[PDB]
DNA sequence: TCGTGCTGAGTGATATCTGCTTTGGGTGGGTGGGTGGGTTGAGGCAAT
DNA sequence: GCAGATATCACTCAGCACGA
């Protein structure tokens, strides 16, 4: 009767998602030599889990990562953009 | 013709700590000895005594357990007794096989009724004795001794130990089903082709039963605070320790403090489900309890019991 | 009619059973001996005919079930067999005391009866395999027959302290006594029968729980998978009881004599496969680690100390107050929105709050695990499907006897047996069935591993006792079997061959290390086993291993580590030639995304893993990270989650050896990742999706330049 | 020759080849052998004087139109020990076979006796082993036991179905005949005609009933150790045994000690406990039978 | 070296279904109602 | 009309082999 919510390229490419990550990802995340490795890993996973929950509350963190892997493998439009970001850096 | 999948017993994860405790218990039961007036193996001699006289229960002194192996074995058995009890029985059975093979089986014509002997381990001489008021929920599943006065004694009843069912569709057999607290029936038929899942018939002839007696005890009067209602408790006796406690007298029990759930909520065939003013609400969430809540009630499984308080030739023989 | 026919068959079998004989209760002697009926041999022949006509030709098993239902084996055959053994013992006593004394009236009759009972027992203890062509009747009567065979094994090992084994040994002595050149085919048949009897006794193991799957899993679910008879417990049929009974009856001596004299006093066609299968079954589940290390008290104290640490770590997550105390937390995310998390412990620690928010989610992504039981392909339970850690516990005496027996065999006749088996099956490569291949490879691998461990532990023993392991013919046979298995997609034999190849590599490396001068001969063998096709196959093996069982992945890890070690050693020592082999290109062939995926999937089960496996996986991780500088491969997200899970207080034990490697690898990976991320902002998104394969930006993506 | 018609010997019966006694007895050949041996014992047993005791007993049974043939356990043990052992270990099936054999023997003397009564129950009189309500344990389940006590309760006489015949509600199919155990009600969880798990009902107005009564047996006050609680059980009396005792009597009950699943007990106690009751096979009052009774010879004195 | 169409498999939501009482007892009441039913007897204690 | 326990059907997804 109702199509299942699914992590499509459209949601990822929306303002919330990859654009949000590129906007503010280095400022919030911070790996410090003084702090232990566990704390830095916790901080990184803390940022990414919050972003995923804001974007895709449906799936847990590990499931979100696996779905992201599959989508990146499949979707061509996602590949287009992923190549594009790298291309801009080569330009820079 | 049909689709089937198989689960292998070797896939099970074994308990390393349980096996280590089993080995330690076996070693203690084997090599332990006490200096007499000569030195003799107390427990090997006891096992020989049982073999000759056909006894099920083997009494073990707790002080001996504490003495050996730096007391680690004693700590393991006392702190967590419900967990380690099966492993102790396995070790006892292995030792019996090693030394007295014939004791394992139950004892003009042949008799096919040769069932496995259900050994029972009795612990006594605990360094400390508690009271009914000192019983707490922090020590559920621990080996402890209590004292009280027998106020009632229910009749001896048979308790379903290991059932054996037959499918109503293909007339198969499923044996060695463990009953925890209620009438438990199998779920999946072992036959790959059969589709039966909830229709079974109990084989009352091939099953096994244990003697069961419930004894109520109240705290001794002198121990009670002035002008206070005595607190009662329920004690369960099994095996050879039935009809040992008697009404009125004062006895010392040793065993494991267990907690009995409200079996009606869990689901009993035939039966229907179901001071404090609604505050005694149990725990909910299980799939079996779709919307109902489970409340608990403390009890006591006792393995040892002690009674605190014809012609000339018969008496003379007793006298040394 | 069919039901009436079954009833008539059961009645006839019961009547035959009552006609075999019975205890002589009339006699005053009341260890009641089992007297024999006037036509006992007639009943034995009738039962043999029943088996032949019904069980095999008609593709049925009702006859076996009928025989078991009336306790024919446990109440008749064992009595006559043990009484025959006792009578022979008395006869030998009389003969030794006085040569003229001869009281064995109808001696020939007694021997024929004993042989018939032994053959019947062997027939009743044959392995049961379920195949696709088996009839529905053959399928519906599997569990019952398995339970009956378990009861048979228990009675065999228990009745009169297992004197049945002594009787079989006595038959073996009677057979061997006659001269080699005077031996007729019947004697070889009897020897094969005895060996098959021993194999059947050792092999019997509990069956498997098969359940119909026509409809969905009920919410009640599976309650138990116990598949034991009523009166039989696990310890009764455990290998410990088998070892104890064999030692008490002096069974190991017979096998030692048979193997020692092979190729000097016996034929090889009726001997090789029986002993080979017997010894594969003997070490089917044994783990060599247990063999080579009160002690129980110290181990119990250590385990209790570990459990106490685990409990302390768990206590940190539990609330001091009761469940219904209450307390709601509202954690606000940076985008001005707050999510509510309950629980007292979530108030103080943010990590616990986030973790609970994660767990509260209900939807779970699919995980499909299609696995086939060994019984489906007609293979027995062994290291292939058993847990990595499942250890059979032995008593001190039984373990000592097992060690002594294995040591004597290896010192005596392992080489001759291996030579005979490998020659025979090189003559007969084509018709090999999966069972024989798996058994032979597993036997080879187990014995080589045990010899390696013994050599490492002590120098008193010698390493040449496994000389046939390095012999060329065995290596060619193993390689051919592995290649055929890979070509035909037979994963079980593939796993067995992987284990065997790992063991061969360990052996070759150890022998080269021991004596480098004599390794010039060894240098010949290595050139063969590193062929281009073989190198490609080994490189591809890890790639496919990702979507398979844990044991297969463990074997992949082991084989990869051994291959890398041997290749590095040989490249460093001299110029490796199969085409000169450079370590760089072979290393590059091993750096691929599927390999890393397989490794990550393996390390996901670190809780059930051992220290050595963790050390090896992290050694390979270090190799990929540093030696080749391919950090882009490991810049994934599953690795980050796994690292945090393992370094968490509730994860891998803090006071553990592996934690040092985990911490070092973390530190290094985090430092390098921070450097790269600072250099390349785009990697903030690359951590999620797999690496590109685009020529324009692939080089920049991977190497950053 | 039909294999099912073959009969074993007497000695072979002692040699048991089966998991349990009931399985051994239920086998066709063993059943036929047991029937033959019981018939021989009934038709060939003689006392010191040589009089055929059971012939006269059967004649008297026919004279009074009674449906009970009292059999002495000692005579059976002396004649065929194995049969006595089987009867002690497995009372239900042995008693069924004995009832059939006794109905054949009775028809031997009175050919048309089937018209008067169709079933002649066999009652064991003197069981050597005597138990008490205190010493009964799980090992005595499903075996013949002789106990002594005093009746302290009794219920009225009611008819109980002896052969039931159920029916379905989805398809309306009617199930076959069954045997109604005195302790547990017949339960059906699946049909055979429509083969559905739907509800059921009791139908087949044609049925054969039997009398049924229940009494509460309590331990004799004297036998109870000093100041201990007496132990009581419930005894079920079927046809031919109802109204054989009234409250305040000392009786000896020989019967089968059976058990069955009771949901109420499990819910109450909290453990899997089964209710137990004794299915009476013979009731006697508690020298001889009665001193007050006199004989024709005494009346002359 | 690799991309995509076909397939078996398994949950999710939804269809029918039984049940909607239940129960002996005064801290479940009598505005829930008797067509849902409840029929002691000994022993202890205040009043006198 | 209403809540709960139960079983039915339909739809969509990850693996597989071949062809490009
Ligand atoms: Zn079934
Ligand atoms: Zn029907």
């Amino acid at each position: 009767r109702r199509p299942q919510v699914k992590l499509t390229a459209e949601k990822l490419l929306s303002d919330k998602g990859l654009p949000y990550v590129l906007k503010n990802a280095h400022k919030r995340i911070r790996i410090s030599s003084k702090k232990n490795s566990y704390d830095n890993l916790s901080n990184i996973i803390q940022f990414y889990q919050l972003w995923a929950h804001e974007l895709f509350p449906k799936a847990k963190f590990k499931d979100f990562m696996k779905i992201c892997q599959t989508v990146g493998k499949t979707d061509p439009v996602l590949r287009e953009y992923r190549v594009s970001l790298f291309r801009d850096e080569m330009g820079m | 013709s049909f689709k089937s999948r198989a689960l292998n017993h070797v896939k099970k994860v074994d308990d390393v700590t349980g096996e280590k405790v089993r080995e330690a218990f076996e070693q203690f039961l084997e090599d332990f000895s006490v200096q007499s007036t000569e030195v003799e193996k107390v427990y090997r001699a006891q096992i020989e005594f049982m073999k000759i006289y056909d006894l099920n229960t083997i009494y073990i002194d707790y002080q001996h357990l504490s003495m050996r192996e730096n007391g680690a074995l004693a700590m393991a058995i006392s702190e967590q007794y419900y967990r380690f009890l099966p492993f102790l029985q396995k070790g006892l059975r292995r030792v019996v096989r090693k030394y007295a093979p014939e004791l394992l089986n139950t004892s003009t014509s042949t008799s096919p009724e040769q069932t496995e002997r259900v050994f029972q381990i009795s612990f006594f001489n605990l360094p400390t004795v508690h009271r009914i008021r000192d019983i707490r929920s922090e020590k559920i599943g621990s080996l402890l001794s209590i004292s009280g006065t027998v106020t009632r004694t229910s009749e001896v009843r048979p308790e379903l130990y290991k059932a054996s069912f037959t499918c109503d569709m293909c007339r198969a057999i499923v044996d060695n089903v463990e009953q925890s607290f209620k009438y438990t029936e199998p779920t999946f038929c072992p036959n790959p082709s059969c589709e039966n899942r909830a229709f079974w018939t109990l084989n009352v002839t091939r099953s096994r039963f244990l003697d069961w007696q419930k004894v109520r005890i109240q705290e001794n009067a002198n121990e009670i605070p002035t002008g206070s209602m005595p607190r009662t408790l329920d004690v369960i006796l099994r095996g050879d320790s039935v009809e040992r406690a008697k009404p009125g007298d004062r006895c010392k029990f040793t065993g494991v403090e267990i907690v009995v759930p409200d079996v009606t909520q869990l689901g009993l065939p035939g039966v229907k489900p179901s001071t404090t003013e609604g505050l005694n609400s149990g725990v909910t969430g299980l799939r079996s309890l779709g919307v109902r809540d489970l409340t608990y009630k403390i009890s006591f499984l006792a393995c040892h019991v002690i009674s605190i308080g014809r012609d000339q030739e018969v008496f003379l023989n007793s006298l040394s | 009619a069919a039901d009436f026919s079954l009833t008539v068959l059961r009645a006839r079998i019961a009547l035959l059973a009552t006609a075999i004989g019975g205890p002589d209760y009339t006699s005053q002697i009341d260890p009641p001996p089992y007297k024999l009926g006037d036509d006992c041999l007639a009943c034995l022949k009738d039962l043999k005919r029943w088996f032949k006509l019904v069980d095999d030709q008609q593709k049925r098993w009702d006859v076996a079930m009928a025989v078991a239902e009336y306790r024919i084996l446990t109440d008749d055959l064992l009595p006559i067999l043990i009484d025959w053994e006792n009578k022979c013992s008395l006869a030998a006593k009389l003969a030794k005391n006085n040569p003229d004394h001869e009281e064995f009236r109808n001696k020939a009759y007694y021997d024929k009866i004993a042989l018939n009972c032994l053959q019947l027992l062997v027939l009743m203890t044959w392995p049961l395999i379920v195949t696709e062509q088996s009839s529905s009747n053959q399928i519906t009567l599997y569990g019952e027959l398995k339970k009956h065979q378990l009861v048979y094994k228990k009675t065999i090992l228990s009745m009169e302290s297992g004197k049945v084994l002594r009787a079989a040994i006595r038959l073996a002595l009677d057979v061997i006594k006659i001269d080699r050149l005077s031996r007729t085919p019947r004697d070889n048949m009897v020897l094969k029968l005895v060996l098959n009897f021993f194999r059947n006794v050792i092999a019997i193991e509990p069956g498997e729980f098969t359940i119909n799957t026509k409809k969905s899993m009920p919410k009640k679910g599976i309650t138990s998978i116990d598949t034991l008879p009523p009166n039989v417990s696990m310890d009764d049929i455990s290998l410990n009881t088998v070892i104890s009974s064999f030692h008490k009856n002096k069974v190991f001596g017979f096998l030692l004599t048979l193997t020692s004299s092979l190729s000097k006093e016996f034929d090889q066609d009726f001997i090789n496969i029986p002993l080979l299968e017997i010894m594969f079954y003997f070490t089917k589940d044994v783990n060599q680690e247990l063999l080579f290390p009160t002690s129980a008290g110290f181990e119990l104290s250590k385990l209790l100390q570990k459990e106490h640490q685990m409990r302390k770590n768990v206590i940190k997550h539990t609330s001091a107050r009761h469940s219904r105390f209450g307390g709601l937390l509202s954690i606000q995310t940076p985008d001005k929105t707050r999510l509510t998390v309950s629980g007292s412990q979530a108030l103080v620690d943010e990590k616990i709050a986030l973790q609970k928010l994660d767990d509260s989610k209900k939807w779970n992504k699919r995980i499909i695990k299609k696995h086939q039981s060994v019984a489906a392909e007609g293979l027995p339970n062994s290291l292939l499907n058993s847990q990595t850690g499942k250890a059979i516990f032995f008593t001190e005496s039984n373990g000592k006897h097992f060690k002594e027996f294995i040591n004597n065999f290896i010192d005596s006749g392992f080489n001759i047996l291996l030579h005979s088996v490998t020659n025979y099956f090189t003559t007969e490569q084509d018709r090999m069935v999966t069972l024989e291949q798996v058994e032979y490879l597993l036997f080879f691998a187990w014995f080589v591993k045990y010899q390696l461990l013994r050599s490492k532990i002590d120098n008193s023993a010698d390493i040449k006792q496994v000389s046939e392991a390095l012999k060329e013919v065995t290596f060619i046979l193993v390689s051919s079997l592995l290649r055929s298995a890979y070509d035909l997609k037979n994963w079980t034999v593939t796993h067995a061959g992987m284990i065997a190849f790992n063991e061969l590599l360990n052996l070759v490396s150890r022998t080269k290390a021991a004596q480098e001068e004599d390794s010039t001969d060894i240098e010949f063998i290595v050139s063969r086993l590193f062929s281009d096709e073989r190198i490609q196959l080994l490189s591809n093996l890890p790639k496919i291993g990702s979507k398979y069982s844990l044991q297969f992945m463990k074997s992949c890890i082991e084989l990869t580590h051994s291959v890398l070690k041997v290749l590095e050693q040989y490249s460093d020592d001299k110029t490796l030639v199969i085409i000169e082999v450079n370590f760089q290109k072979v290393q590059a062939n091993y750096m691929t995304e599927p390999v890393i995926e397989t490794y990550i999937n393996f390390l996901e089960r670190f809780r059930e893993l051992e220290d050595d496996s963790i050390k090896k996986v992290f050694s390979f991780f270090h190799r990929v990270f540093v030696q080749a500088k391919e950090q882009a491969l490991l810049f994934r997200f599953d690795l980050i989650i796994l690292l945090r899970e393992m370094l968490s207080p509730d994860g891998l034990d803090r006071m553990s050896r592996s934690r040092k490697y985990v911490s070092q690898f973390s530190d290094y990976f985090l430092a390098r990742l921070k450097k790269r991320l600072k250099k390349s902002p785009a990697w903030f998104v690359g951590l999620l999706f797999p690496p590109l394969h685009n020529s324009e930006v692939g080089f920049y993506q991977r190497y950053g330049e | 020759i039909d294999p099912l018609r073959e009969e074993l010997t007497l000695e072979s019966l002692s040699n048991v080849k089966a998991n349990s006694y009931s399985e051994w007895i239920t086998q066709p050949n063993v059943s036929r052998t047991i029937a033959r041996e019981l018939k021989s014992f009934l038709l060939e047993y003689t006392d010191e004087t040589g009089r055929s005791v059971y012939g006269a007993r059967i004649r008297t049974l026919g004279e009074m139109n009674s449906e009970s043939l009292e059999v002495n356990y000692r005579h059976l043990a002396e004649s065929k020990a194995i049969l006595a052992l089987f009867l002690a270990k497995c009372p239900e099936e042995m008693l069924k076979i004995f009832d059939l054999v006794a109905m054949e023997a009775t028809e031997l003397h009175y050919p048309d006796y089937a018209r008067i009564h169709s079933e002649i129950h066999v009652r064991i009189s003197d069981f050597p082993t005597i138990y008490s309500l205190r010493e009964l344990r799980e090992s005595n389940l499903s075996s013949l036991v002789r106990v002594t006590g005093v009746v302290t309760r009794r219920t009225g006489v009611f008819p109980q179905l002896k052969y039931v015949k159920f029916n379905c509600l989805k398809c309306g199919s009617i199930l076959g005949p069954f045997f109604q155990d005195s302790n547990e009600e017949i339960r059906i969880s699946f049909c055979t005609n429509c083969k559905s798990k739907g509800p059921f009902r009791v139908n087949g107005e044609k049925t054969v009933y039997r009398n049924y009564q229940r009494v509460t047996l309590q331990e004799a006050p004297g036998t109870v150790p000093p100041g201990r609680l007496p132990r009581h059980r419930e005894v079920i009396l079927l046809a031919d045994l109802v109204d054989v005792s009234k409250p305040g009597e000392e009786v000896e009950v020989t019967g089968i000690y059976k058990n069955n699943y009771d949901g109420n007990l499990n819910a109450k106690n909290g453990f899997p406990v089964f209710a137990t009751i004794i299915e009476a096979n013979s009731i006697k009052r508690r020298e001889g039978l009665d001193v007050f009774s006199w004989t024709e010879e005494e009346e002359r004195e």
